[PDB]
């Protein structure tokens, strides 16, 4: 504010801001696929009581037995 | 299939050979760096040489335990996920599918051929396998010559260098007169 009187070249009637007028998905609806609504509650209730037995399993490239099938037991 | 299985192992070793020329580079690796096992568990629990093969580009590849896990597919097609028999089971069954008076003589005369028997340390494992399957104390004797790769060719030259061969082929005229039935009659 007092920079007008103490300084010579600080003019008035200056529009400080020169501006312009501040002027103001469809792929899932296909007939090919069957869109499924994912529900974590229903799927969680489905796989709620299904155990997995990991007693002595392997997945690596170890060849000692004939075959190798991990996740043997359940409930 | 040995080369294809080895290619899959190199994809899991981080080399991604998937082109055609890359596949023949895998064939060169299979012919040079692989070797067969003796007891894959004795060798599976211990780390190995980890051969350093050089690509033609100048790159460097390491193989690790897959250098002996790759030709295991022959003795066990379960690795590739295929219910079939091993090569040892093929030999032993082929003997046992025949008569009984001949089993002992066939065990005493096993002749290999074919390029995929040139794996280093192959026949020794074949002896341990067949010995593990064949009856007690039968003399199993495998003859593996040096010209295994050309045994079928050399033998073709031998049979074709005879007059019985002239009395054995199929006439062009006879083929024109008959067709497929001619070769299916003279197939043996
Ligand atoms: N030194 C080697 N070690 C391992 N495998 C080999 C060796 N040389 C050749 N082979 C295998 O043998 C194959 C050659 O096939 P081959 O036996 O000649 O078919 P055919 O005998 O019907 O002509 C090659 O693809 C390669 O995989």
């Amino acid at each position: 504010d007092p920079k007008y009187a103490d300084l010579p070249g600080i003019a008035r009637n200056e529009p400080d801001v020169y501006e312009t007028s501040d002027l103001p998905l469809e792929e899932l609806t296909s007939t090919s696929v069957e869109h499924i609504i994912v529900n974590p509650n229903a799927a969680y209730d489905k796989f709620k009581d299904k155990r997995v037995g990991t007693k002595g399993l392997d997945f690596s490239d170890r060849i000692g037995k004939t075959k190798r099938t991990g996740y043997e037991s359940g409930e | 299939d040995v080369s294809r299985f080895l290619r899959l192992y190199l994809r899991k070793e981080g080399y991604d050979f998937h082109s055609s020329s890359e596949f023949e580079i895998v064939k060169a690796i299979k012919e040079r760096a692989c070797y067969l096992s003796i007891n894959p568990q004795k060798d599976e629990t211990l780390e190995t040489e980890k051969a350093q093969y050089y690509l033609p580009d100048g790159s460097t590849i390491e193989i690790g335990p897959s250098r002996f896990r790759a030709p295991e597919l022959l003795f066990r097609p379960d690795l590739i996920g295929e219910e079939s028999e091993g090569i040892h089971e093929v030999l032993v069954f082929a003997i046992q599918k025949s008569d009984m008076d001949l089993r002992r003589t066939l065990f005493s005369n096993i002749v290999l051929s074919g390029g995929s028997t040139l794996f280093k340390g192959f026949g020794d494992r074949l002896l341990s396998e067949v010995k593990k399957l064949a009856p007690k104390d039968v003399k199993i004797r495998i003859s593996a010559p040096q010209e295994r790769l050309y045994s079928t060719w050399i033998g073709g030259s031998i049979l074709a260098s005879l007059d019985t061969f002239k009395k054995m082929w199929v006439s062009k005229k006879e083929y024109e007169e008959d067709g497929a039935r001619s070769i299916h009659r003279k197939t043996f």
